[PDB]
């Protein structure tokens, strides 16, 4: 966890995850394009065993 | 910069009377470059020399 | 960060830096002070409804 | 003409006028051109 890899990583497998289903939740606020902002529900894979291909 | 030895570094100094665009500006310019912008804190608590190094 | 309203009080804003109440931190300034003629009447008229104006 | 006129009527009524309090003055009258070359007495300090 002390690398900007680290970080990069994270997003690659919140991004790359496929259908993983042992996620966990992380609440951000989105900026729309209209000009507001409205609650984003991200899931981020939760500690675990995942498998890619 | 590097066939005359002189290091690789430039900065910039807006100053003014407060509310004239010197952050609006900034950002303005952190667009047209497409760069990114570091905010830091001088006056903080944690912060070192070394720390700023 | 966009979307956001601020509301800040005082009781004397001789004591406010100028830096800190300009157009784009305060959009607007208003004076709440002593009663009127005006409103002690819509004082009254709200604390003891029914009365004769 | 007109922003030269509200150019003008500006620099007659204050001296040192910032760029945000014009953006405030602006926001104060928000499509309507006139009303803003009208009440520039309104910036006065
Ligand atoms: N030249 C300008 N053109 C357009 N908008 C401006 C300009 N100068 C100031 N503003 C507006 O004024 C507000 C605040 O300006 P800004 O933050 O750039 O001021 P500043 O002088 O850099 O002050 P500070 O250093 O305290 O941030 C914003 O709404 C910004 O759009
Ligand atoms: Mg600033």
């Amino acid at each position: 966890a002390r690398d900007r890899s680290y970080a990069w990583l994270l997003s690659w497998l919140t991004r790359h995850s496929t259908r993983t289903q042992h996620l966990s939740v992380e609440t951000s606020y989105l900026q729309h394009e209209s000009g507001r902002i409205s609650t984003k529900f991200e899931f981020i894979p939760s500690p675990g065993n995942h498998f890619i291909w | 910069y590097i066939d005359r030895g002189i290091p690789y570094r430039r900065g910039y100094l807006l100053y003014g009377p407060p509310g004239c665009g010197k952050s609006s500006f900034i950002t303005a310019l952190a667009g047209e470059l497409e760069h990114s912008i570091c905010l830091l804190s001088l006056t903080d608590s944690s912060l070192s020399d070394d720390r700023l190094n | 960060t966009e979307a956001r309203i601020v509301f800040m009080t005082t009781n004397y804003i001789d004591r406010l830096d100028p830096a800190l109440i300009r157009p784009g931190r305060v959009d607007l300034k208003e004076y709440v002070g002593y009663c009127s003629h005006w409103q002690l009447t819509q004082m009254f008229q709200r604390f003891y409804p029914g009365q004769a104006p | 003409s007109l922003a030269e006129n509200f150019a003008e009527h500006v620099l007659k009524a204050t001296s040192e006028i910032s760029p945000a309090q014009v953006q405030g003055y602006f926001m104060l009258y928000k499509n309507d051109p006139m009303g803003a070359v009208h009440n520039i007495e309104s910036l006065r300090p």
